[PDB]
This record gives structure tokens, sequence and C-alpha cells, in this order.
């Protein structure tokens, strides 16, 4: 299983050099995303009747 | 001796995704208001397969739906007035997934019999027939969905995700690297990435072209069995047999947010998102689906309706619904 | 609008009617679970009643499908859920083995307490009898090694040994029977029951038994809904 | 004063036969061919409790028919008809339970839903017909030694078939709860007990009602002792009773229709 | 993420006493039915022994009963197995196991060849 071990530790390290960003940032632009599309989510607003295809 | 460096390694990613965490989603997003006291009802209840339902998947024209179903049957629903379409009788009763095509044009399934069927549904005689099988796979194909009409990605259970082209026949790309069965799968908007959720307890991200895993994300503590995108594609939400959801970010490469209570012990079947991706939906094996807040990760409502173990759980482009599938072979739509 | 709305209607109505033609069917074939090691005889059982290998046997007037499950992986987690609606689990047993025969009580084990396998039935055939005649009359392998509580076990007065069979290969036949039906009445809570038999390589009349357990286990369903049991 | 039990009798032949019908009809996963049965039957017995059991509540402790000929022929057909139907549908349920019980493999193949349509057709048209050629101040239906042993006869037939195969699903029932025990006597007894208790609870609920109606009616016609008004009401309210039993005995007795609600 | 490191272990003489250990990580230790497995050179995996959530039920393969005793340490969040007389049919590498979900008393594929819940495993010989 050497060929194994070493393909898994080869793959594992190339997985370390990527760009990463604070959490904090990506907390807040899913914030800022869920805030701008809220007001089009059917199921987040009450859907009236009136449109609503399920009467 | 080889294994040292590999721990070590694996301690040194460990020590700058500490590093990289300063804040968790739970200070950050306490100061917006919760999400409210969501209820919905069943507005359709649709009717006729025979055994229980596995897996589903909505048109994009939040129109139609397919429905796979263990006496060997995928059907297609017009979801507004609940008449069917087409009944499909398949070769082989033990389907665990189906898809439907963007375009509306194609429809897979498969499962334990180890090969992925693609049925088209407008030929020029007008009646459905088989496509295309494809085969390679030595294991049981827990999902597939489509990226176009003409090239598919699969996942098995013997822990491969397979990217086929469709004309061909043949695999285009083997992603390779889970430890154990995959048994979910979910596309991103642009069809470049994909991220598939295996028994290791462990999600990886893919890359289509590169056909190699970019990135990989642990957290659970058993096997996880369904997965979704954030609908920006920036992240994605993983339900396991820990009664527990979690939601990654792909850029922060750490888990965000975790949604368990302490009443909940059984394991989540299926997960989906809302439009908005303020809502996530998961289907429990306690016969019934809990609504979270995906920010605040409060219990905001629960879809209690169904008799039977909640088996797969989707919701429309357009937003305007919610299908749930279950063991008792009833498809329930909420709004 | 009306043309579309009405053909829409009728292409239901004619799907309806397919279902319901094939509902009947579905209803009247009875699915088994086909579970067993390779050691153990179910490849040579399902030639002698004869991907995924299904098998389709028809006695009484009553259709059965068999379905062993051969491509997977070792791995049974998650395949063996799809599995919670057949009628029950033929379950095979090498029993001359003597080595890997804990094995096949721990399996039985796991699917009896399955959370999704539970409410399932139980036929479970002990393969490979000659074979483990021949062994206790040789001596070679002693079971006690496998199994020290067989040192102090007793042939019941309940047991039906077969005419000119030494009480050695009895004791030892009725001791794995009991090694299972341990497990079995641990915990059945009455929704499920274990059906054990004691069949050969060159045993014809399993299709039978099959029937007639199927139908106990059909009787027992209608019995205890109508509370009569 | 005494209709006060008759009325509790005709609340519950009336309150809680409705979840009974909407239920059978309504929730989809009750759709069985055995249950269409179970559903024919409550109606009839709802039935029994609109029609007939009203226009009797008041007119029996009042001891005058105050309401015409056309009313008494009208209230005394629909009662021969209805108690008859529900006697014939008793009948049906018992050999749908027989045959669910013993030959379970082949039940599905032998008993459809047709097959239930068709049971349910015959009890109806037969119970009419016979209201129809049997009957077509007060009222008091004549016996003139002739009438009882046809009343009797009818009702004779399908009891005697719902009483044998009742008794034969109890020893299908006790041949089973020794195999528990055995591959496993105080213990095999435990579920003897309740066995019997459900078989007997299921006979009584029948067999307790129409029963004295028809020893006092033979005793009354034979023996020579005319017995007062008063008690055949009493009789004819105890069999009335029966179309209250019925919902209660069938439906809510079994944990199946209780986790349906 | 889960894992299970296994100590304890190397050359004792036969009739010789062993103290197998196993510590846990990256999941709740207390809610999961823990397991022994060994393999033998040459040959597949074995199930040696479970001990249920609290240690109630604990269960042993026939061929080792009798001399071996299994324990969990939910506290530290640890598992032992006490190995006395030993043999030179017990040589083996000794695998602990953590049963697939919490909160069941079934265990499946726990001797699957490529498992994901088993530690890397000990080499006992004698
Ligand atoms: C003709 C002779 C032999 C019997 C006459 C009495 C029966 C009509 C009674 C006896 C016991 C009763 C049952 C006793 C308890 C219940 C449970 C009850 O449901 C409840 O939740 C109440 C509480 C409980 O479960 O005990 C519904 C009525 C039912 C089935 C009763 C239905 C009417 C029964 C069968
Ligand atoms: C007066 N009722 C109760 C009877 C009349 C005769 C038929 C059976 C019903």
């Amino acid at each position: 299983s050497i060929a194994q071990a070493r393909k898994l530790v080869e793959q594992l390290k190339m997985e370390a050099n990527i760009d990463r960003i604070k959490v904090s940032k990506a907390a807040a632009d899913l914030m800022a995303y869920c805030e701008a599309h809220a007001k089009e989510d059917p199921l987040l607003t009450p859907v009236p009747a009136s449109e609503n295809p399920f009467r | 001796q080889l294994r040292q460096e590999a721990e070590q390694l694996k301690n040194q990613i460990r020590d700058a995704r500490k590093a990289c965490a300063d804040a968790t989603l739970s200070q950050i997003t306490n100061n917006i208001d919760p999400v409210g006291r969501i209820q919905m009802r069943t507005r359709r209840t649709l009717r006729g397969h025979l055994a229980k339902i596995y897996a589903m998947h909505w048109g994009t024209d939040s129109r139609l739906l397919v429905s796979a179903s263990q006496d060997g049957k995928l059907i297609i629903w017009d979801s507004y007035t609940t008449n069917k379409v087409h009944a499909i009788p398949l070769r082989s009763s033990w389907v665990m997934t189906c898809a439907y095509a963007p375009s509306g044009n194609y429809v897979a399934c498969g499962g334990l019999d180890n090969i992925c069927s693609i049925y088209n549904l407008k030929t020029r005689e007008g009646n459905v027939r088989v496509s295309r099988e494809l085969a390679g796979h030595t294991g049981y194909l827990s999902c597939c969905r489509f990226l176009d009409d003409n090239q598919i990605v699969t996942s098995s259970g013997d822990t491969t995700c397979a990217l086929w082209d469709i004309e061909t026949g043949q695999q285009t790309t083997t992603f390779t690297g889970h430890t154990g069965d995959v048994m979910s799968l979910s596309l991103a908007p642009d069809t470049r990435l994909f991220v598939s959720g295996a028994c290791d307890a462990s999600a990886k991200l893919w890359d289509v072209r590169e056909g190699m895993c970019r990135q990989t994300f642990t957290g659970h503590e058993s096997d996880i069995n369904a997965i979704c995108f954030f609908p920006n594609g920036n992240a994605f939400a993983t339900g396991s047999d820990d009664a527990t959801c979690r939601l990654f970010d792909l850029r922060a490469d750490q888990e965000l947010m975790t949604y368990s209570h302490d009443n909940i012990i059984c394991g989540i079947t299926s997960v989906s998102f809302s439009k908005s991706g303020r809502l996530l939906l998961a289907g429990y094996d306690d016969f019934n689906c809990n609504v979270w807040d995906a920010l605040k990760a409060d219990r905001a409502g629960v879809l209690a309706g169904h008799d039977n173990r909640v088996s797969c759980l989707g919701v429309t482009d357009d937003g305007m619904a919610v299908a749930t599938g279950s063991w008792d072979s009833f498809l329930k739509i909420w709004n | 609008q009306r043309n579309e709305e009405k053909a829409q209607r009728e292409a239901n109505k004619k799907i309806e009617k397919q279902l319901q033609k094939d509902k009947q069917v579905y209803r009247a074939t009875h699915r088994l679970l086909l579970l067993g090691a390779d050691n153990s005889g179910k490849s040579t059982i399902v030639k002698q009643m004869r991907g995924i290998f299904e098998t389709k046997f028809q006695v009484d007037k009553v259709n059965f499908h068999m379905f062993d499950v051969g491509g997977q992986r070792d791995e049974r987690r998650k395949w063996i859920q799809c599995f919670n609606d057949v009628t029950a689990i033929i379950f095979v047993v090498d029993s001359s083995d003597y080595n890997r025969l804990q094995e096949a009580l721990n399996l039985f084990k796991s699917i009896w307490n399955n959370r999704w396998l539970r409410t399932i039935s139980v036929i479970l055939f002990l393969n490979k009898q000659d074979l483990l005649a021949e062994k206790v009359l040789a001596g070679k392998s002693k079971l006690e090694d496998y199994f020290p509580e067989f040192a102090r076990y007793t042939t019941p007065e309940d047991a039906t040994p077969e005419p000119g069979e030494d009480p050695r290969v009895t004791r030892a036949k009725y001791f794995i029977r009991d090694e299972f039906l341990r497990i079995s009445t641990a915990s059945g809570d009455g929704r499920h029951y274990c059906y054990p038999h004691f069949t050969c390589a060159v045993d014809t009349e399993n299709a039978r038994r099959i029937f007639n357990d199927c139908r106990d286990i059909i009787q027992r369903m209608h019995l205890r809904q109508y509370e009569l049991l | 004063i005494l209709y006060a039990v008759f009325g509790f009798g005709a609340v519950l032949a009336v309150c809680g036969n409705l979840l009974v019908m909407t239920s059978i009809l309504h929730f989809r996963q009750l759709h069985s061919p055995a249950n269409f049965l179970v559903a024919s039957l409550a109606c009839a017995d709802f039935l029994v409790g609109v029609m007939v059991m009203p226009f009797s509540m008041v007119r029996s402790v009042e001891g005058c028919w105050y309401f015409g000929d056309s009313y008494c022929k009208l209230h005394t057909c629909f009662d021969v008809s209805f108690c008859y139907c529900s006697l014939f549908h008793l009948c049906f349920i018992s050999v749908d339970r027989y045959i669910a019980v013993s030959d379970p493999l082949a039940y599905p193949t032998r008993f459809t839903a047709s097959v239930s349509g068709k049971c349910i057709t015959f009890s109806w048209l037969l119970s009419i017909s016979y209201g129809f050629s049997l009957i077509y101040g007060g009222c008091q239906i004549a016996v003139n030694q002739t009438w009882v042993f046809i009343n009797f006869s009818v009702f004779l037939i399908p009891t005697l078939v719902m009483i044998t195969v009742y008794s034969k699903i109890f020893l299908i029932a006790k041949q089973q709860a020794q195999n528990i025990e055995k591959m496993s006597k105080d213990r095999v007894a435990k579920r003897e007990r309740k066995a019997a208790k459900t078989l007997g609870i299921a006979v009584a609920a029948f067999l307790l009602s129409w029963l004295p109606y028809f020893i006092d009616s033979f005793i009354d016609a034979f023996l020579g002792f005319i017995t007062p008004t008063y008690v055949y009401e009493i009789l004819v309210w105890i069999v009335y009773y029966n179309s209250a039993m019925n919902p209660l005995i069938y439906a809510f007795f079994y944990p199946w229709f209780r986790k349906a609600i | 993420q889960v894992q299970l490191q296994e100590s304890g272990g190397g050359l004792v003489q036969p009739g010789g006493s062993l103290r197998l250990s196993c510590a846990a990580s990256g999941f709740t230790f207390s809610n999961y039915k823990m397991n022994w497995v060994r393999q033998a050179p040459g040959k597949g995996l074995e199930w040696v022994s479970d001990i249920s959530q609290s240690g109630a039920s604990i269960s042993y393969t026939g061929s080792v009963k009798g001399r071996f005793t299994i324990s969990r340490d939910n506290a530290k969040n640890t598992l032992y197995l006490q190995m006395n007389s030993l043999k030179p049919e017990d040589t083996a590498v000794y695998y602990c196991a953590r049963c697939p979900a919490p909160f069941t008393r079934d265990c499946f594929d726990v001797t699957s060849t490529t498992y994901a819940y088993r530690g890397q495993g000990t080499q006992v010989t004698v």
C-alpha cells in the first residue's frame, strides 16, 4: 500500500496551497446574499393566494 | 514513516484552519431578526407509486417532476394539476436515484443494477424508450445529475464519481479519492464544480475539467447521506446519520454552522435550500422534515405530514414549492 | 387552453389504467433477499431451485423473486436498506466451517436488530450438513475449541433427529441452531421471527420450505393486524 | 325515563359513525377491499339510526303511532331491510377475515376489490328484495304462526356461517400461538386469553342482541304466553343496539384504525 | 475527523499478558458500540469482541472467551482490551473499530476490508 499512501500524501499536500479567506468574510457574504435575495423567496415571504399557483 | 509526514501535515492544515477561524456564524448572525414561525401545508398530494420513493427531481420550469419508486416506476407529474405525464417501467426495480435533465428532454435513473439508464422524453414516435445505458461502475449508483443534454455526472457505491459523455457512452472522467460509498451528489450553478459526500464522513469538491479533487471537508461523525450547494455556490450543506446538518463554505474551507437538537436523534436523508438560501430544509428518519433558519441555526418550522421515512426533498428553481417524497409512497408539495 | 387540459386528463387516465393493471401483479409476487457468504452454498441452492442476480420460482400458484446481491462491495450498511419491504430474508450458513461461523452469527445479529430490517422474518438455512456430519465423525477438529459453551450443551427433548444419526451429530446440529435462535429471541418484540432449517447440498425440498415459511409469515401478519395473535 | 339509554345508543349510532365513513372514503391508505365491507356496514348502521331509530324513539315510549299508515309502512320496511343488510354485511366481513387468515398468500388474487363490490351489491339487493317481498292506533307485525319461521331462517343462515369461521380462526390462532413458545404453559395461555377475548366479544356483540328478540318471538307464538307490548319494544331496542355495537367493535377496536385518525 | 488510535502490544512470551488501548477522537465516544477485531497473518479480518454504549452488554468471540476482558472509559474516551494467557494462534494486527452509526445495537461492515472507522491497529506477536 506504499503507492496508495504516497498518492494520498501527495494529493493532501497539493490541497494545502489554496488561497483561504477569513471565515468572517464568508459569513458576511452569505448573509448579504440572503438579505439581497430575500425579497423574491416565495417560501420566506408568505406568497399571496392571488398569484400563488397552488391556490 | 510516510504516515508520519502525513499526520504532521494534517496537523499543519488543522492549525491553518484554526488560524483562519476568527468569528463563527453565530455572533455575526445574531444581530439580525429571526426568520419567524414558518408554517407550510400540503398544497398537493401526489399519489400513484406502489412502493417507497427514493428520489425525485424538479424540472427547470418548476412544473414537472420525475420520481423514482422501488416498484420499478419512474413517474413524471405535473405539479400544478397533479396529473401524470409519463410512467416509465424500469428494467431494475432497485432504483436509488433519478434526475430530470435541465433542458427537460432526458431523464436518468440508476441503483443496485450498477448501470445508469438515460431516457428521452420527446421521441418522434412519442413513446419513451431507453436512450442509452451507461455501465462501468462496480457499485450501486447513489446519485446522478446532468450538466447538459450530452454530459452527466454520477456517483456510485464503489467509492467513485464518473463524468460521462452520453453520446459516446464512456466515462470521460473518473473522480476517485473517497474511502466509503459515495451517497450524494450536488452540482454548482456554474456546472463547473460539484461536491460529493460519502460514507467516510467526508465531502469532496471536484473540478469537472481537472478531474481531481480540489478540497476535502470533514467534521461529521458518521455516513453522509445528502448534500446541496447554497444557491450562490460558495457554500454547501450536508446531512448525516449524526442527526446533524452542517454548512461548509468553499473559500473558508471550514465548517461554519451545525444544525442539531438534543431531541433529534435520527439521521438526515435529504437536504435542500430555498431560493434565497435563508431556509434549509432537511428530511429526517423520524418521518418528518424540519426547516432551519440557515443563518441563525434555529428551527423555523416542521413539515410533519408523512407516515414513513422521509427519503427525498427538493425545492423548485422558482422557489414556489417544496416536494417531499417518503417511504410511504406519497409525494407531497408544500408552500 | 381547454384542449390541453382535456388531453392531459386523458393521458393521466391512460396512465392510471396501467398502474391499476400493474398493482395486482406487484402485490401478487413475494420478494425475498438471499444473503450468505461465499463459502455458504447459496449459489448451489439458487442453481438447484432455478450485477444483481434475480431468480424467480413459482410454487402453488404463488411467485417469489429471490434477489441475491452480488455486484456490490464488502460494505452492506446502505444497500441493505433497500429491502425493508421484502417478505423474508433467506439467510444461508455453511455450518461445517466452525471458523467462519461466528461471522454468520454476527451478520444475523446485525440483520435482526436493524431499524429498517426489523419487522422482517428470516428463513435460516444451515447448508452443508453432510460435511458437518462427516467432520464430527472424523473428530479431527473439535467444536468446543471454537465454542466453549458446547462442552456443556445438551440436546433438547424437543429435538427430532434423523434415523441412523449419531448423537454427536445431533448435538452439534442443534447447538448451532440454538446459537442462532438465542440471537433471534434476544430481541424480537413479536414483530418478526426466525425460521431455521437443516438442509444439504443434495436437498431438493427447499422451495416448498420457503413457501411454507412465507405462508406462515403472511398469516402472522394478518393475525396481528386483526389482533387475534 | 328509559329514553336515556335509547338516546345514548342513538348518539353512538350517529356520533362516531361519521369519522368511520369519511375516514374510509377520504383516507387513501385505507382503500382496501376489506375496508369497503366495513364502510358499507357502517353506512347501513348509520342509516338505521337515521331513518327508523329516531322515528321509534318517542313512538315507543308514547305507545301510539301518531304518524300514519304510510309512515308505519316505511318505518317497518326500512327496519327489516336495514337490520338484515347489516347482518349479511357482518357475515361478509367475517368471511373476509377467514380468507385473510387461512390461505394468506393467495388472498389478494382471490379477494379483489371487484369481489368486495359484488358482495356489497348482493347484500344490499338481497336485503331490499326480502323487505319488499315480505312486508308489501299502533302497528304490530302479524305473527300468523308462519312469519317468524321465515324471519328467523334468514337470520339463521349467515350467523352459522359467521359463527363457524370465527371458531375456525380461533383454532388457527391457537395453532400459531403454540409455535412461538415452542420455537422460543401459562405463556401460551397468555396469548390464548387475548385471542379468545377478541373473538368472543366479536361474536357476542351480535349474538346477544338479535337472539333475545327471536327467542321472545318464539315463546310468544308457540308457548302461548303473550308478551306485554313494552317488553317487545325493549327487545326491539336491544336488536337496534347492534347498529351502535358495530362501529366500536369493527373500527375502533383495531389500533391501525386508531393510527389512521 | 473520526480518528481511532491504537496503542500497546508487542512481543510477549506465550502465557503472558498484554493491554491494548484505543484513543478515540472526532466523535462522541459515549454513543457508539465499540469493537475489537484482528487480522491474522495471511487470514481475513476476524471480530474479537464488542462492548455496548454503557458497557452493560459485552460480547466475545468464542475462541478468546474467558481470557480477554473488554472495557471502556467514557470519561477519557478510551477503549481497553486486557489480554491474558496468550497462545501462538493469537498473533495478529489488532484493530479498534467503531460501530457505523449512534444509538444502534447492530454494527455492520466492521470487519470489512476497507472500513472507514477503524484505526491503523497494533501488531501483537507471541
Ligand atoms: C358483548 C360483550 C362481550 C362485550 C361488550 C363490551 C364491549 C363493546 C367493550 C368492552 C371493552 C371495550 C373497549 C375497551 C377500550 C377501548 C379503547 C378506547 O380507546 C382509548 O384510547 C380509551 C382508553 C384505552 O385505550 O383503554 C376505545 C374503545 C375501546 C376499544 C372499547 C370498545 C368497546 C369494548 C370492546
Ligand atoms: C324491530 N327490529 C329491531 C327487528 C324487526 C325484525 C327484523 C329484525 C329487526
